[PDB]
């Protein structure tokens, strides 16, 4: 089947500016790939096909060129409903494969995540379960690592970290990081810490609770 | 006025059959290859199958990935793309999106439905827990306080999370779910200013319909 | 004419 390899798999950028991704395939597909836009609440949009066709409805600042192997798309002086994820497509052949695809990112300043901790809520704890929340809100860039400690142990089986998307009106991320234990661990342990550390600063952003305050 | 609309997706377990429907409206059904694409979660696209227009006599493509288990079929008169799955696995839980062509290249995806969910799994439909997460217990500080609510032990996908307030902006981030222990788990938070809070009402409400459930949950201080 | 796949 054929193979083809996007690259890159993120880029981040503002509106006005260019980029470019390109799509190489295992072996010749003519002319033949298309490109698509994917976005959370929208149908995926065919952009170009044939290599360097515009599909109708997508602008002109939209290129793509190549053939045999080795393809680009660009898209020059970006606006706000292109920031999104692209795939690129083969269409010499059956079957039809894609690219892995690339994610736009909006471009803004480096911000540290706003940290908040949370102990198991009177609720969980009476269910007969148990699990620590920390926040990590609205930081940027996305890369962040988030460290539990139990009184002062660092603990990893146990814990979910989810990202959501870049945000809507703020182009920032934000991750929720829960570790969940057992009624009986959480009342044997007090001193339940998360550490957020992001390149934004060389310290780590601490919060904790202790049982024996409240 | 091209729309696409995917039906038929929902639990299924391993060893099973599922047929999934796509709705086409707004141009001329016969003249149009129509396909299935799907995208696991994680994943990358997966063309599945395509089935030609009526001067191509209505023949097929099949992605061998699959290994035969789906069938592409349509239904003219009443412009309705079906997919048969047959030997369900766990590996097809997935979004399955059908799509028409172009009208020039035949093999491109012009239009796309917004998909329909399938997951093959052991776990059973199960509503969520709902568990309020605000301040009480250590410092208690700043203009801003944020809240949030921990939505546990739920399936299959997917859950809504509404937070009312009303008139304060407030600010929400809804966090993706994830598997643990057979069962999604999800969050969200909410920041209200600290003027707000604690005497005006903050409610999560959690909706999960595969299982009718809607949990309305006030945050209170601990 | 030739657009690829068909």
């Amino acid at each position: 089947d054929v193979q083809i390899t996007q690259s890159p798999s993120y880029l981040a950028a503002s509106p006005g500016e260019t980029i470019t991704i390109n799509c190489r395939a295992s072996k010749s597909i003519r002319k033949f790939l298309a490109w698509y836009r994917e976005k959370p609440g929208k149908t995926n949009k065919l952009l170009i096909y044939s290599g360097s066709t515009l599909q109708s409805g997508t602008p002109s600042r939209f290129s793509g060129s190549g053939s045999g192997t080795d393809f680009t798309l660009t898209i020059s002086r970006l606006e706000p409903e292109d920031f999104a994820m692209y795939y690129c497509q083969q269409h010499n052949d059956y079957p039809l494969t894609f690219g892995a695809g690339t994610k736009l990112e909006l471009k803004r300043a480096d911000a540290a995540p706003t940290v908040s901790i949370f102990p198991p809520s009177s609720e969980q704890l009476t269910s007969g379960g148990a699990s620590v929340v920390c926040f990590l809100n609205n930081f940027y860039p996305k890369d962040i690592n988030v460290k539990w400690k139990i009184d002062g142990s660092e603990r990893q089986n146990g814990v979910l970290n989810s990202w959501t998307d870049q945000d809507s009106k703020d182009s920032t991320y934000s991750m929720s990081s829960t570790l969940t234990l057992t009624k009986d661990e959480y009342e044997r342990h007090n001193s339940y810490t998360c550490e957020a550390t992001h390149k934004t600063s060389t310290s780590p952003i601490v919060k904790s609770f202790n049982r024996n305050e409240c | 006025e091209v729309n696409l609309v995917e039906s038929g997706g929902g639990l299924e377990q391993s060893g099973g059959s599922l047929s999934l429907s796509c709705a086409a409206s707004g141009f001329t059904f016969t003249d149009y290859y129509m396909s299935w694409v799907r995208q696991p979660p994680g994943k990358a696209l997966e063309w599945l199958a395509l089935i030609r227009n009526k001067a191509k006599g209505y023949t097929t493509e099949y992605s061998a990935s699959v290994k035969g288990r789906f069938t592409i079929s349509r239904d003219n008169s009443q412009s309705i793309l079906y997919l048969q799955m047959n030997a369900l696995r766990a590996e097809d839980s997935a979004i399955y999106y059908c799509a028409r062509d172009n009208g020039a290249a035949r093999a491109t995806f012009a239009y796309w439905g917004q998909g329909t969910l399938v997951t093959v799994s052991a776990a059973k439909t199960t509503p969520p827990s709902v568990y309020p997460l605000a301040p009480g217990c250590g410092d208690t500080t700043g203009s801003s306080v944020t809240l949030g609510c921990l939505v546990k032990g739920y399936f299959p996908e997917s859950v809504t999370v509404t937070w009312n307030s009303g008139s304060l902006s407030s600010s929400v981030h809804t966090f993706p779910a994830l598997l643990q222990s057979g069962l999604y788990t999800m969050s969200s938070s909410v920041t209200v200013p600290s003027s707000t809070w604690p005497s005006q009402t903050v409610t999560c409400s959690v909706a999960h319909p595969a299982s009718s459930t809607t949990v309305d949950k006030k945050l209170e201080p601990s | 004419t030739d657009h690829g796949a068909e």
